[PDB]
RNA sequence: CCCCGAGAGGGGGUUUUUUUUUUUUUUUUUU
């Protein structure tokens, strides 16, 4: 089959299996890969849902294309151990995520510079014996744990919330918006999920600044 | 018949006696021992040269590395400001050949060469970790350069041994098998290239088939010989 | 017996992540 | 170990062999010293170049296993000090198997380390030594260890060893021993007894390589 | 009031005084006398063209100037262009050509002019006066043998841009002229780079010296007091422009000015963007040019 | 973004947009489209075809091809495939854009499936091949247009035998000449520009560069609708932005929307 | 595998003479059910360098 | 990395030609002597043409058909380049200009060409069939590469013999050649390249709009002749006087009658050298039969 | 064995044309002005191919930059909508594409004059929209149309055309169905000339044939010039008119 | 050979990394 990987007998089969408002809690560390600048391990259970992803920082590194008063970002989110997620969907929480870390990390400090932030989403288990919207959130708790682990400047502390598909990061105690995304959902619902989110994004700072602190 | 040595191989001169290193012998910059690290015969000078002895390995290459005083054939590559670029050998690192140096060399005054060109040209100044630099006029030289362009003619490629021992050793049959039958001009590169120029093409043809016939068989005695089917088989059109 | 021939394997992906992107090192 | 091996073989290569073992037959190329890419520029030592092409179908993670034993065979071999910034392109192209290699691929990997040295020689790159390796396997109705086995032994075989020392003083010492690669089940005992056995029939084959490349390289050179 | 036009159209893809005319392998003339020049090749006495172009005869220079083509730098040509790359000690700047032109540290004026030192250190620092991205006036002082240009900003008249806005129109409708900036009414000032590059800007003191500090003359920052007029006025006049350049008709100083004058008729500036104006202005214009004869 | 400019242009262009009278360099309205042309129906091969061409002269492409599957195994029956001149298939603003026009034509969102069901276990699948000839800013709305006008000039072939595979179970088979046109409702998707404290329909080139941030807001069946998403028209000039931009640009979505589709929902 | 399947044989006709492919029965994994590795425990090696 | 040609060189080569020479010193016309060797086991065959050397290797497997093609087997040609035959190739690259005409132009003559039964390939119908690989390992690099190559693969080919498979419903039994004898493979036609190369004496102007035409053309170039010419001529004919496939793509303009001699000029070789390879496999056929008997005497 | 007239005894069809007459051949110059410096849209029959010419201009990467001639790319891009079914697979990396995007570089090298432009970049995209037999012969006249218009000097036109062979007769301007049900041959004709630039057979034909089809091709490919150059000039008088 | 001072001053002639392979409609012989 491929001549770089191992993939077995191409004849061969995968297994098919057959048949015969709630709380949200979770956990954080920082700085446990040695291998880059700074890393960050977020872990929740709510439900029938958990996830744990890990991300780490690379940065800031040299950068071979172009000239730059101010620094250079990207994301990039790989698919983990047994829950899988097309690629172009990937692609599209890495894009709006670059959106929201271009308008927190101070880029003015890192001319010529590359900040690679990737973020692993090593276990997500769907325990329910687009479900992308419930991961993002945690995903700009580990890229935040993680810059700021690696000592990456931040305007302020960017975190997030989910609600009926809406998923909305907030900045400044909540008074401004980083980030706006909505998948299915219902109509008029905006004023709900911003404060359903807002609570949410109040709740992973908190913790946030208690990881970046006491940890 | 000689006395051939293989790398890891003891070094049967001792270190009582000064001797100055040369090609196939190595001197460890650690544990300050001389060993040979090529495959080969080795050579060593009589006493009384000075009270220096040379010793070094004659090896079979083809791949040519830079040294200082040696003649070689490059061809003009390049531009890069206050000096051409050259190559000794494809494949090689290039070598640089500055402007300044040319046989009515002025800073004012600049070469004519345009890249492409054949340069016969000797190589002052070698550095290992350090591009090459060829020079048309030399100071060891003194006044007298045969640097320069070599107009048309052909070049052939040859294996180092075989261009260091037609530059170098007089009883090489080679020129003399050549020049029983035409006379043309012939510039030999220490690179292992060697420009054949002579007044019809023909000729010149001739030669080149001749030398990549003998540098193959090595046979020494087959060329007078061999060069004479080789003039005949041209005339036969 | 105890041939190579009477004898499976698993087959194994490897990846390291040291903060690149592009194709699998010869490492993995 | 009846090995027959050519030297200078190829027009367009600055050094190159063939070497053969049983069925088992390997040429390989050797270009260097040459201009070297950023990527493989090394500020002060030589960078090899090694590319292993298998007998059957296109090169895969097998072949790149292939290449990183024999990196680390040939890379204490050469002088790389001699050639800072420098590049060295070694290929072997294996002809023949002469082994089961959905199996085995111990036969392979001497007769390319053997082959690589040849090359190397013909080259007339700086090398600080010799080397020579042998494949080297067990049987355990048998108990037996049997140095160069055919491909017929190593399928009732236990475990499959390749052993590439490497040689000073004329091929009489061996300086450190390069690789040894052992496969399969086997004690300490039998370890010991592999590398005794081992040693004499490698310092045999560098007898046999001296002989070889003399042979060829003589006429070249003059008296 | 319309929120958008759309123009539509089924089933297909797309809408569907003698002077001479030639294609590339045309054959031109048999004279072998004649001296080859650009869009020609020859083979003994026979002379073909190099391009689709027109037959051009200055003496006895036979040459065919090609109907379509990149702008072709020439010696002493007044251009504005954008940096594209710093390094060493010059500055490569995009033009619009095949390659970019270069401007070697030397030629500009250096802060504190001609009382300053030449300094080792500028070369280190150029960026800081000037890095990629910006804009400014040059001379085309010399050519390359390839035909490459290398620029100079040795006066006052050259120099970055600032207080004001880009445009670019084909560089066969802007020809050389005796000056290239001009002052137009709105208290706004045009620079018609011959290589089509165009710089409008809120009117200086130097632009009225012109028919009538050295420290600053890199500096990005636009100027702090800079009306609306000025801007809905610099907005007007960029249309125009591009109005005349969609007529394929070449910029004129009177073109423009009685072009900005004709458009006032339109209350909205964002009504000089639709083809329709753009069409009856380019009649406009040139209804009266025959009128002038 | 796409386009070079200076600081000083930039600083001129921010501070006229950033205005409270906003000036647009081209004099337009924080409202205003610039005129689009648009032709279709020129591919025979294809059961659909649209050609976009923006002022500037980005042009888009696209086709619709159909195919006959089974419903029951084939979950997506409309599949969006982006093709931009210039760039890799696996470019970052390929993928993003191809996985975002999927969720904004998906079978049961902002598209009436049910008009391409044939019988009671095959269904038609469409597939929505874009082509990006040139782009000067994010094409997202320009495609949006094209695979709207595309969709509403979309022929596919009329079923023959009858429509109960699960008894009788009859080839599917269709008639040799007659084609149903395709009766659906195609989404449009407007991407708006954030400059300061101002809303501008229809970024250019010039304006998303100094913009401060950009929202990109669906709209089917008269309203407003997902997939919205903020996006940063560049890089080096981001910034958050407050909750009533978000709400004004839904706002100025909901009232322009219809004026947009009106001239695009010609006969 | 499912006892009896109503998938069998498709046939394939070629130039005149005419074959069937092979039914392939579909291999069904128990969703709770399942049996440990036999692995060789006495040849589980441990890694050290 | 670059092979550098100096002024000199160029100017010698061309004027040669123009005086009827070529520096190997054989005759326009003349195709290069093709040394074919035969390795021990069946499928290995080594072609040498003067300096260049290339191998080729032909295995199979029991694999499974495409669903489009359930009546035929497999079977594909591997031609990557390596470092081996000169430092100018890079480790790999099948994406270059000549490595993918090459790639195609062997291809279209044994693939496409269908010089090889694949419908005899087919064990069981949709079901298990043999995958046939051609593997082209290029050795030493002196021109001529498209014409070694397609006689490597179609000598190794009719050389290459499959092992004898019975079949019983699902299960698969494949017999060892020394049980049985192995099988040989079914060629419908035997494709040979002729490849032409084309040098312009004067100028382009000459070539364009010059009344006479002047263009060289030689067969079987070396790489010194390859690296100056101006443009190359790939043409593949069989014993049945077809022509199989033609390959001018661009390169300098040529007159339409001098591609048609050239066709014809290949015709006669293609014969020769079709005749040849055959020729060679009897004796080789003899050969292994002669120790066959030799082994089972003495045995 | 084909049940379809491929060629009735009538002289005809199945398209309606005869023996030697080349199909709707449309050409269109300066289709897109502001994303090339010459393009072209091309209609041979069904075949639909957007042409453009970006350059001379500046290499995006000084490593790779001739100081004696200009470097010349071309991508063929085949979408996947081009024929009646949707290919599902992209054409991009195909074996196939890259040696037709070789053999057109390798092509208009030799009539491009690269030496005049040196340290510039002459890039070449093409679309093909629609494909139906003569793919080929199309892409040739697509990019000569469109280098002419971005005003680079060539030496002449390349016209290229495509020529089958059913049984004995010999059918220029063969579409899809035709080169299904027979061989063909694709050439390219430099200008007026006899001269070929490319040559292009890839299924069996006859010796004795083939002579006689390259004798039909070069025939219908100086009709394909004269075309060309009729609606170029036209382009251009009308160009001039306006303008002077 | 090229640009700036009127006379042997000065300034320029352009080097290096990123992402896998398919491919169109009742035997035998003469009759």
């Amino acid at each position: 089959q491929d001549r770089r990987r191992l993939l077995g007998p191409a004849a061969a089969k995968p297994m098919a299996f057959s048949n015969t408002e709630s709380e949200q809690e979770l956990s954080l560390h920082t700085g446990f890969i040695e291998n880059c600048n700074g890393s960050a391990l977020v872990e929740a259970r709510s439900l029938g849902h958990q996830t744990s992803l890990i991300s780490a920082v690379y940065g800031p590194r040299s950068i071979r294309g172009s000239f730059t008063s101010q620094g250079t970002i990207s994301i990039q989110l790989k698919n983990g151990l047994l829950e899988k997620y097309n690629t172009n969907e990937l692609k599209e929480v890495s894009s709006f995520l670059m959106g929201i870390f271009n308008s927190v990390v101070n880029l003015s400090r890192y001319p010529k510079s590359g900040i690679d932030i990737f973020v692993y989403l090593t276990y997500d288990k769907d325990l329910t014996n687009s479900q992308i919207s419930s991961l993002i959130p945690h995903c700009i708790t580990s890229i935040t744990l993680a810059l700021a682990d690696a000592g990456i400047e931040l305007v302020d502390m960017a975190g997030a919330g989910e609600a009926n598909g809406t998923v909305v990061s907030f900045i400044k105690n909540g008074e401004e918006i980083v980030g706006f995304w909505k998948d299915d959902g219902d109509d008029e619902d905006l004023l709900e999920c911003l404060d359903r989110c807002k609570e949410q994004y109040n709740r992973y700072r908190d913790l946030m600044i208690s990881c970046l602190m006491n940890q | 018949m000689s006395t051939f040595i293989f790398p890891g191989d003891s070094f049967p001169v001792d270190p009582t006696t000064p001797v100055k290193l040369g090609p196939g012998i190595y001197c460890d910059p650690n544990t300050q021992e001389i060993r040979p690290v090529n495959t080969g015969v080795l050579h060593v000078s009589a006493k009384g040269k000075s009270g220096v002895q040379t010793a070094y390995i004659d090896y079979s290459s083809k791949r040519y590395i830079p040294s200082v005083n040696d003649f070689v054939i490059g061809v003009i590559i390049g531009t890069f400001s206050d000096s051409y670029k050259v190559s000794l050998q494809n494949f090689s690192s290039s070598v640089s050949l500055s402007y300044m140096a040319f046989p009515n060399a002025s800073k004012k005054n600049r070469p004519t060469l345009q890249v492409g060109d054949l340069v016969y040209a000797r190589v002052c100044t070698a550095e290992k970790e350090l591009e090459a630099e060829i020079e048309c006029f030399d100071s060891t030289t003194g006044r007298d350069a045969g640097f320069g362009i070599l107009e048309d003619g052909m070049i052939i490629d040859v294996n180092l041994n075989f261009a260091r021992q037609l530059l170098f050793n007089n009883d090489f049959p080679l020129l003399k098998v050549l020049a029983a039958h035409t006379k043309f001009e012939v510039a030999i590169g220490l690179n292992g290239k060697i420009w054949v120029k002579c007044e019809e093409l023909s000729n010149t043809l001739a030669c080149y088939r001749t030398i990549m016939e003998c540098c193959q068989k090595n046979d020494t005695a087959a060329f007078k010989d061999i060069a004479k089917r080789q003039f005949k088989e041209i005339l036969t059109v | 017996e105890d041939i190579i021939a009477n004898y499976a394997s698993v087959y194994p992906v490897v990846e390291v992540e040291r903060g690149r992107v592009g194709a699998c090192t010869d490492e993995e | 170990m009846s090995v027959q091996a050519e030297i200078g073989i190829l027009d367009h290569v600055d050094g190159s062999s063939e070497f053969v073992s049983q069925d088992t037959k390997v040429i390989c190329s050797v270009t260097g010293p040459i201009e070297p890419k950023a990527r493989q520029e090394l500020p002060t030592q030589l960078a090899l170049e090694i590319i292993v092409r298998p007998a059957k179908g296109v090169a895969t993670t097998r072949e790149k296993v292939l290449e990183d034993k024999l990196r680390a065979v040939l890379t204490p071999l050469i002088t790389r000090h001699c050639y800072p910034r420098q590049l060295c392109q070694i290929t072997c192209q294996i002809l023949e198997s002469g082994e089961d290699e959905a199996e085995f691929s111990l036969r392979e990997l001497s007769c390319c380390i053997n082959a690589a040295f040849l090359a190397l020689v013909d080259a007339g790159i700086a090398l600080n030594s010799m080397c020579a390796s042998i494949p080297i396997a067990i049987i355990k109705d048998t108990s037996d260890i049997i140095v160069d086995p055919t491909a017929e032994q190593l399928k009732i075989s236990l475990s499959v060893h390749t052993l590439a020392l490497e040689f000073v003083n004329g091929g009489k010492v061996v300086k450190n021993v390069l690789l040894l690669d052992s496969n399969g089940d086997f004690n300490e005992d039998q370890l010991f007894s592999l590398l005794e056995l081992g040693e004499q029939k490698c310092q045999e084959l560098v007898t046999n390589i001296r002989r070889i490349i003399q042979d060829n390289i003589s006429p070249r050179l003059v008296v | 009031s319309e929120v958008i036009t759309i123009t539509k159209r089924n089933g297909a893809f797309q809408n569907s005084s003698d002077s001479q005319i030639v294609t590339p392998g045309e054959l031109v003339t048999d004279d072998p006398i004649w001296m080859r020049g650009h869009g020609t090749y020859f083979l003994d006495n026979m002379t073909y063209s190099s391009v689709a172009g027109t037959v051009s005869r200055v003496n006895r220079l036979l040459s065919v100037i090609p109907l379509k083509g990149r702008y072709a730098p020439e010696t002493g040509d007044h251009v504005v262009g954008r940096i594209a790359e710093v390094g060493n000690k010059r500055w490569k700047v995009d033009i619009g050509g095949k390659q970019h032109a270069v401007l070697m540290l030397g030629s500009v004026n250096l802060p504190g002019g001609i009382l300053r030192r030449k300094s080792e250190s500028d070369e280190l620092q150029m960026r800081s006066f000037l890095k990629e991205g910006d804009l400014l006036n040059a001379e085309v002082q010399s050519l390359f043998q390839d035909g490459s240009a290398s620029l100079h900003t040795r006066s006052l008249k050259y120099g970055k841009l600032r207080n004001g806005m880009f445009c670019q129109v084909p560089s066969s409708l802007i020809v050389r002229a005796k000056n290239h900036t001009h002052n137009l009414p709105g208290n706004i000032t045009v620079v018609l780079g011959v290589n089509g590059y165009i710089w409008l800007r809120k009117t200086s003191q130097m632009d009225l010296a012109r028919d009538t500090s050295s420290w600053q003359i890199y500096s990005d920052e636009n100027d702090p007091s800079i009306s609306n007029n000025i801007r809905q006025a610099i907005c007007r006049y960029a249309n125009v422009i591009k109005a005349l350049a969609f007529c394929e008709i070449g910029i004129t100083q009177q073109r423009i000015v009685s072009a900005y004058e004709a458009s006032m008729v339109y209350s909205n500036v964002g009504e000089l963007i639709e083809k329709n104006v753009m069409e009856s202005i380019g009649s406009d214009i040139l209804t009266a040019e025959k009128m002038r004869g | 973004g796409h386009m070079s400019l200076s600081v000083a242009e930039k600083s001129y262009l921010y501070d006229s947009l950033a205005s409270t009278p906003s000036i647009r360099p081209d004099g337009r309205l924080p409202h205003q489209f610039r005129p689009i042309e648009i032709f279709t129906d020129f591919l025979p091969s294809s059961n659909g075809s649209s050609r976009i061409i923006a002022s500037d002269g980005s042009e888009c492409i696209v086709s619709i091809k159909s195919k006959v599957v089974d419903h029951h195994v084939e979950n997506e029956l409309l599949q969006v495939d982006v093709d931009i001149a210039g760039q890799r298939d696996d470019a970052l603003v390929v993928e993003t854009i191809t996985s975002l026009l999927n969720k904004v034509l998906k079978s049961g969102s902002g598209v009436d499936s049910s008009k391409l069901q044939l019988t009671k276990k095959y269904s038609f699948k469409i597939f929505v091949d874009v082509l990006v000839i040139s782009s000067h800013s994010h094409p997202i709305s320009l495609i949006s247009f094209a695979i709207y006008s595309a969709l509403n000039s979309t022929y596919l072939p009329k079923l023959i035998s009858a429509f109960d595979d699960l008894e009788v179970e009859e080839l599917p088979t269709f008639h040799d000449y007659d084609m149903v046109k395709l009766d659906i409702n195609p989404p449009l998707v407007f991407i708006l520009a954030v400059v300061g404290n101002n809303m501008l329909l229809d970024p250019a080139a010039n304006e998303s560069e100094v913009a401060n941030n950009g929202l990109i807001i669906s709209w089917s069946n008269g309203k407003i609708t997902s997939p919205i998403r903020s996006v940063a028209l560049n890089d080096s000039n981001v910034k958050s932005f407050k909750p009533h931009l978000l709400k004004q640009g839904l706002a100025m979505v909901e009232k322009y929307a219809p004026d947009v589709v009106r001239s695009l929902e010609n006969l | 595998i499912d006892e009896r399947a109503s998938d069998l044989r498709m046939t394939i006709r070629t130039r005149g003479r005419s074959a069937t492919i092979r039914e392939t029965y579909e291999i069904i994994c128990d969703q709770t059910k399942s049996v440990p590795l036999m692995i060789n425990a006495k040849n589980i090696a441990f890694a050290s360098n | 990395k670059d092979i550098e040609i100096s002024a000199s060189e160029s100017k010698f080569i061309l004027e040669a030609l123009r005086q009827n020479y070529r520096l190997d010193g054989r005759s326009f016309d003349q195709f290069r002597d093709v040394e074919i060797t035969f390795g021990k086991e069946f499928g290995d065959v080594s072609v040498k043409m003067g300096n260049t050397k290339v191998h080729c290797r032909i295995s199979c497997q029991i694999a499974q058909p495409y669903e489009d093609r359930p009546f035929e087997g497999l079977f594909v040609i591997s031609t990557e380049i390596s470092p081996m035959a000169g430092s100018q190739f890079e480790n790999g690259n099948i994406t270059g200009e000549d490595e993918v005409l090459c790639s195609r132009i062997i291809e279209k003559s044994v693939r496409r060409s269908g010089a090889l039964d694949v419908e005899g390939l087919c064990i069981v119908a949709g079901s298990k069939c043999w995958a046939v690989r051609a593997d082209v390992h290029f050795l030493d690099c002196d021109g001529g590469f498209i014409d070694a190559s397609c006689i490597a693969v179609m000598a190794g080919l009719m050389h290459f013999k499959k092992p004898d498979i019975t079949v019983h419903g699902e299960q698969i039994i494949v017999h060892p050649v020394n049980e049985r004898e192995p099988v040989p493979l079914g060629i419908l036609h035997i494709p040979i390249c002729v490849t032409f190369s084309f040098f312009n004496p004067q100028d382009t102007e000459e070539n364009i709009k010059g009344e006479t035409n002047s263009e060289i053309s030689i067969i079987d170039a070396t790489l010194k002749e390859e690296l100056l010419r101006d443009g190359v001529l790939t043409v593949t004919l069989n014993k049945n006087r077809e022509v199989v496939q033609v390959s001018k793509a661009g390169g300098l303009p040529m007159d339409a009658l001098t591609l048609m001699k050239c066709c014809h000029e290949a015709y006669s070789i293609i014969e020769k050298i079709t005749d040849q390879i055959l020729q060679l496999l009897k004796e080789d056929s003899e050969k292994r039969n002669k120790y066959a008997a030799m082994l089972t005497s003495e045995n | 064995m084909s049940r379809l007239e491929i060629y009735s005894p009538e002289g005809l069809r199945l398209d309606g044309r005869r023996w030697n007459e080349l199909r709707r051949f449309e050409s269109s110059i300066n289709t897109h002005p502001h994303a090339a410096d010459g393009s072209s849209y091309m209609e041979q029959g069904n075949n639909k191919i957007i042409t453009l010419v970006k350059g001379p201009k500046e290499p995006r990467l000084k490593s790779q930059m001739d100081t004696s001639k200009a470097l010349l790319n071309v991508s063929v891009n085949i979408t996947k909508f081009s024929k009646f079914e949707r290919s599902k697979s992209s054409h991009k990396n195909e074996r196939r594409v890259l040696e037709i995007q070789t053999s057109l570089v390798r092509m208009f090298e030799k009539n491009v004059m690269l030496n005049i432009y040196p340290r510039t970049v002459i890039d070449i995209e093409i679309h093909v929209l629609e494909q139906d037999g003569g793919i080929m012969g199309s892409l040739i006249n697509g990019i000569t149309l469109a280098l002419i218009d971005a005003g680079i000097s060539m030496f002449d036109y390349i016209s290229g055309i495509s020529v089958g062979l059913y049984d004995t007769t010999p059918l220029l301007d063969t579409n899809s169905l035709e080169e299904n049900a027979m061989s063909t041959v694709t050439l390219g004709v430099v200008g007026k000339s006899e001269k070929l630039s490319l040559l292009l057979v890839e299924d069996k034909i006859p010796l004795d044939r083939l002579e006689n089809v390259l004798a039909i091709g070069i025939a219908g490919a100086h009709r394909v010039r004269d075309l060309m150059d009729e609606e170029l000039r036209k382009h251009a008088q009308k160009r001039v008119s306006n303008a002077s």
